[PDB]
């Protein structure tokens, strides 16, 4: 929970919120859509929006690998400051820079 | 629905 998580939006509506009102660096959390109860990441870089599941193991939540964190806002505030940790599979590094609402 | 992007750790 916190200024970027949107208990309330689908995938979609995320993405169309991130193109329109959101730029380059703009991401929220979301709820997930394929697994119920979990949360997904969604953010806008480079001319489309990124969407990066988020899992909760029933001990602890990560990005099915990397650190690991007791709750989720200290999930996205980890990867909001630490430069170049999040990167996608192919090594591309992804920039979570702007809470959108 | 979304298309997915995998993280690397």
């Amino acid at each position: 929970m916190r200024r970027w998580f949107h208990p309330n939006i689908t995938g979609v509506e995320a993405e169309n919120l991130l193109l329109t009102r959101g730029v380059d660096g703009s991401f929220l959390a979301r709820p997930s859509k394929s697994n119920p109860g979990d949360f997904t990441l969604s953010v806008r870089r480079n001319g489309a929006v990124t969407h990066i599941k988020i899992q909760n193991t029933g001990d602890y939540y990560d990005l099915y690998g990397g650190e690991k964190f007791a709750t989720l806002a200290e999930l996205v505030q980890y990867y909001m400051e630490h430069h170049g940790q999040l990167k996608e599979k192919n090594g591309d590094v992804i920039e979570l820079k702007y809470p959108l609402n | 629905s979304v298309l997915y992007t995998a993280v690397q750790p």
